[PDB]
């Protein structure tokens, strides 16, 4: 199996080869997402690429539906890394979907 | 030959005896030639205890206008004044209260008068504040009250006629106003991303609104309000659940007492019939009475009606528009202080708008003051290739584009209370360029 | 309980229909005792003592709403203007049958007005759809400078701008003016054909002489106009094959009241299921206070929805207009008006009748020229 480094680094490969060097970070509370939201920063810093990340949301209220709405509308990229439990994943896109 | 003016007054604890020995022999060695006051009170404001006392005072004395006062609350009372006056052809004049909020269209034969402004020019009052603060991101809440599609006209017809290009949000309704289900709206009220709020809406419906808010967590710093004066409601006695930091623009009479108002409507009636006197030979013609039918108007009723349009009273401008309103007064920009009153913030010139505060103070919770601190203060000296200092253009007031606005101090002149009008000025240069990249 | 209906109504007989309208309402919503009352008051010769009549006698019986027909005055009196005002105050409100004036789609003058039959200024929509039907897109708007003209004036440029369209030129004469020559003579020169006119009926009568008299009215122009520039004098001066609107049960005012007598009746019920009632003030003296239902009784009276009727079915604009109203498209063929369509609704439904241009021949013109001469 993969590592959810190596999927990170799949992910920015997927970022980099169409060109979409402006992103944003979206996670929750779920277990993992220290590493990932870690291993997204340092891949960031030392590359040559020229990553724009900006708006790392780490969401983690339990869709409270108060803060989780302008947290999402603090986003004005076009690629959003999304860290979350499927069924928080649902939550979320629902969200999105809604905004 | 004494200009028969009526004074009536409303129910705004109803006494004229204590004010009844002041005009009868006084306002005529000011200015005016002769007048004859005759004052009745009604101490109930329906419709026809209104009829009843202004046909039996038409039917008498042989009046030439009437200056009509109302407490605040209503607001049909204003319609009603516009309705005697079409059917009786007397200049009838709104001092304050309801009846003095503007009626856009009015009677074609009606000659009422109302010392209010429209949407309009508060509008643009509060405008020239947002431009002035540089708010340029603003979203809009209304109620369903009546007149809400004329308020996102005038901000419409504001926000293109400017020259600021304006970033109007998204523009948000409250609909059960009073029985407000506190679910739908609170979700709209959450919902809202905008650091200032223009808000159009009645005084019970201010409230409503305001409290809600506070419920939503609109309240305090980072979130400004702007109302005209429907929502403003008693000066005097600002209610609770009013945000501190309010915003409105009033009238040159939210300070002004009641003897003022009515000696200053009576002016402007003795005044116009003044006018009238040097250029036609003969006094203006008394109102018939409420009985007959005067179907239409005699050249002598709209002579009178187009002396007293144009009136200076005391060096203030009294100018009426076609519609019967105020086109060009002295406006005042109030908000409400941290001890819970309606403090004076700016004035409104010819066409200037001149502030207090150089810093928008952001009192966050009761009195407490807040630092913002993505917020600097820089202090300059003039020097000539680094930092030029000149005067704004008399005109407009406001800074050259490739400019920006600054103050200066000054020694002695202890400036704590902050009733001191700017030395304003206008920065450019190597400096200045540098400071705004 | 008792409910009391007032009524300002022209002559008796149809203040006797009233009455049978409302006792007829009352036998049909439910065997529980609720019961509906009427209450009819004459128009009064002057608007003031009307108001006064109306404090007296309507609003002293406690009524929830007050119908206003029509005066025997010719058309154009602004006569529900005293009951609107007295009736507003209170937030009691009134339904009126047969004005049809634009002034009183306006809620922040008058508070509290409902009506059965919509107003001139709605008309604009009918020409749209003809201009649909027909395709023209070069038009001649010519509107009177009064309320009536702006706001005929300002729906037909709403419609057109949802359209991404415009009138090609929007000219106003003042009200009574007797010289519209300069203005005739200003639209001759204009390329568009179609002339859409909003006017009283002296105004419509002086237009039309104008017309005739420069020759403006001849083939390849299309007349547009309204009810009122139809009726009285200024059909004897109309050219022949003039379009013109009519409404129909326009001036049926018996089956306006029954209308809205059921109208009224079904709201009344639907109002009592719920809680929180006042009743409303005998407002004649000591009583300053809105009623306090009164906001809460026209929203319910505004989403009413409704199926029957001797009109048709009624629905109420956001602005307190009867929406979805049908129209008669009238021809003046031969002196003699001759329907040649339907507006049902939301479209334009022509009958066999063949329609007849202001020129000759029975083809469509199209409204516009080629103006060879540049200026
Ligand atoms: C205004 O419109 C009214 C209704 O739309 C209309 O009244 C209608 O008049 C006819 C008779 O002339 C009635 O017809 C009824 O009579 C037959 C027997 O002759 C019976 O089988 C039925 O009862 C039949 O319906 C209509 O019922 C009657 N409608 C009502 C309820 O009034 C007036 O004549 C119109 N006024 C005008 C045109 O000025
Ligand atoms: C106020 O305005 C009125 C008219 O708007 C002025 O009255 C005009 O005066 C001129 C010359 O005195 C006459 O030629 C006009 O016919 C007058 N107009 C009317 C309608 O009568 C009046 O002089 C103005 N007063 C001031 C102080 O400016
Ligand atoms: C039914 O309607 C009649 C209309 O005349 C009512 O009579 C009026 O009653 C009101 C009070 O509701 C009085 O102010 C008027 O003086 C009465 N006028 C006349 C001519 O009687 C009658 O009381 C009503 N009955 C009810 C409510 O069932
Ligand atoms: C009033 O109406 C008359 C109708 O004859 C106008 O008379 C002519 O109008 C045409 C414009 O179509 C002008 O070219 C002529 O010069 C007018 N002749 C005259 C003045 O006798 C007249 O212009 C109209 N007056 C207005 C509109 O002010
Ligand atoms: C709107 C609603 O909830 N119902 C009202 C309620 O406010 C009121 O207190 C009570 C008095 O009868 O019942 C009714
Ligand atoms: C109200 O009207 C006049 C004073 O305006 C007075 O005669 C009358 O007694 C007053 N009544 C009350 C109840 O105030
Ligand atoms: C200059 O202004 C300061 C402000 O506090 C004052 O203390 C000082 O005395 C002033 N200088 C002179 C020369 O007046
Ligand atoms: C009207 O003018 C003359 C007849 O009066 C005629 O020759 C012409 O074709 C007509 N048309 C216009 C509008 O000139
Ligand atoms: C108008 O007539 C049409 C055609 O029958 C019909 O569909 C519609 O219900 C009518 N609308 C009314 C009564 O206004
Ligand atoms: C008649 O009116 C209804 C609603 O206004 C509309 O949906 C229907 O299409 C119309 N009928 C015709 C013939 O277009």
């Amino acid at each position: 199996g993969a590592s959810i480094q190596q999927q990170a680094t799949v992910m920015l490969k997927i970022m980099q080869d169409y060109d979409w060097h402006v992103f944003s970070l979206v996670t929750t509370i779920f277990p993992g997402y220290r590493d990932f939201i870690s291993f997204i920063k340092t891949t960031v810093d030392n590359s040559f690429v020229g990553w724009d990340m900006q708006n790392v949301i780490t969401l983690d209220t339990s869709f409270e539906d108060a803060k989780t709405q302008v947290q999402l509308k603090k986003i004005h990229s076009s690629v959003i890394l999304l860290y979350c439990s499927k069924d928080e994943a649902v939550l979320i896109l629902s969200e999105a979907r809604s905004l | 030959q004494a200009v028969t003016v009526a004074v009536v007054f409303g129910s705004s604890g109803p006494l004229q005896t204590q004010a009844r020995t002041r005009l009868t022999s006084q306002n005529f060695l000011d200015l005016p030639l002769e007048i004859q006051p005759l004052t009745v009170g009604v101490n109930n404001t329906n419709p026809s205890s209104i009829l009843t006392q202004i046909c039996g005072l038409l039917g008498a004395a042989r009046v030439h206008g009437i200056v009509f006062e109302d407490n605040v609350d209503t607001e049909a009372v204003a319609q009603l004044l516009d309705f005697v006056s079409s059917q009786t052809h007397v200049p009838i004049l709104s001092i304050s209260g309801g009846s003095a909020v503007v009626l856009t269209p009015k009677e074609p034969g009606s000659a009422f008068l109302q010392l209010g402004v429209s949407l309009e020019q508060q509008l643009q009052v509060l405008f020239k504040v947002l431009e002035e603060y540089d708010w340029s991101a603003f979203a809009v809440i209304t109620s369903l009250h009546p007149g809400h599609a004329l308020f996102l006209e005038g901000v419409r017809a504001v926000a293109d006629a400017s020259y600021l290009s304006w970033r109007l949000l998204d523009v948000l309704t409250l609909e059960l106003g009073p029985g407000g289900p506190r679910a739908r709206t609170q979700r709209l009220l959450r919902q809202v991303d905008a650091p200032v709020l223009v808000a159009y809406c009645s005084r019970e419906e201010a409230e409503v609104l305001f409290a809600e808010a506070a419920q939503a967590g609109l309240v305090g710093p980072g979130h400004v309000w702007l109302v005209p004066n429907l929502a403003l409601g008693s000066t005097d006695a600002p209610p609770a659940a009013f945000p501190v930091g309010l915003i409105s623009v009033v009238t040159e009479s939210w300070r002004l007492s009641l003897r003022q108002k009515v000696r200053d409507g009576v002016a402007i009636l003795a005044l116009g019939a003044h006018s009238y006197r040097r250029q036609y030979g003969t006094l203006p013609a008394p109102a018939g009475d409420c009985r007959s039918h005067p179907g239409p108007v005699s050249p002598a009723r709209e002579a009178f009606y187009r002396h007293l349009l144009n009136v200076t009273w005391e060096g203030r401008d009294f100018s009426f528009s076609p519609g019967g309103y105020l086109v060009r007064p002295t406006m005042v920009v109030i908000a409400l202080n941290r001890h819970r009153l309606w403090e004076m913030v700016g004035r409104w010139d010819h066409g200037v708008l001149y502030m207090k505060y150089p810093v928008w103070p952001r009192y966050s919770t009761s009195l407490q003051p807040v630092v913002d601190s993505r917020h600097l203060t820089v202090a300059t000296l003039e020097e000539r290739p680094f930092v030029i200092v000149e005067s704004p253009d008399p005109g407009t007031g406001g800074c050259v584009p490739n400019t920006v606005p600054c103050r200066r101090q000054s020694n002695h002149t202890f400036s704590s209370g902050d009733l001191t009008p700017y030395t304003k000025l206008c920065c450019k240069g190597f400096c200045i360029d540098i400071l705004k990249k | 309980k008792i409910v009391n209906i007032g009524a300002v109504l022209s002559t008796r007989k149809h203040e006797q229909m009233f009455r049978e309208a409302v006792n007829q309402a009352n036998k049909r919503h439910g065997s529980w005792k609720i019961q509906l009352n009427a209450t009819s008051v004459t128009h009064k010769p002057n608007a003031i003592q009307m108001a006064l009549s109306v404090c007296e006698d309507l609003i002293s019986s406690q009524v929830y709403a007050i119908l206003v027909s029509h005066p025997p005055t010719p058309n154009d009196h602004f006569t529900p203007t005293p009951v609107s005002y007295t009736a507003g105050f209170y937030r009691i409100p009134v339904l009126g049958l047969t004005t049809r004036m634009s002034i009183y789609s306006d809620k922040s003058i008058h508070l509290s007005f409902l009506r059965t039959v919509p107003p001139y200024s709605h008309q604009s929509s009918v020409w749209f759809e003809m201009m649909r039907v027909y395709n023209w897109n070069h038009i001649i708007l010519l509107v009177s400078d009064d309320h009536e003209g702006r706001a005929a004036q300002k729906r037909l440029e709403t419609l057109l701008e949802e359209r991404e369209s415009k009138a090609e030129k929007v000219l106003q004469f003042d009200p009574g003016t007797k010289n519209v020559t300069a203005l005739l003579m200003e639209a001759r020169e204009l390329e568009a054909r179609v002339i859409i006119l909003s006017a009283s009926e002296d105004d419509a009568a002086t237009v039309y002489r104008a017309a005739a008299m420069l020759n403006m009215t001849g083939s390849g122009y299309v007349w547009l106009v309204g009810e009122r520039e139809i009726s009285g004098n200024a059909l004897r001066y109309a050219p022949d094959g003039i379009i013109g609107l009519q409404l129909i049960n326009g001036k049926n005012e018996s089956a306006h009241i029954s209308d809205a007598v059921g109208v009224v009746a079904q709201a009344v019920h639907e109002l009592l299921e719920k809680e929180n009632i006042t009743d409303p003030p005998r407002g004649c003296v000591g009583n300053t206070n809105i009623w306090k239902t009164g906001p809460l009784f026209k929203r319910v009276l505004m989403s009413s929805k409704y199926a029957d009727g001797v009109t048709g079915r009624v629905e109420f604009n956001e602005d307190g207009d009867r929406k979805f109203a049908n129209y008669s498209i009238m021809n003046l063929q031969n002196r003699k008006l001759v329907q040649v369509g339907i507006y049902n609704g939301t479209h334009v439904i022509p009958n066999d009748r063949k329609i007849i241009w202001p020129g000759g021949e029975t083809e469509k013109p199209r409204g516009y020229q080629m103006s060879t001469r540049l200026k």
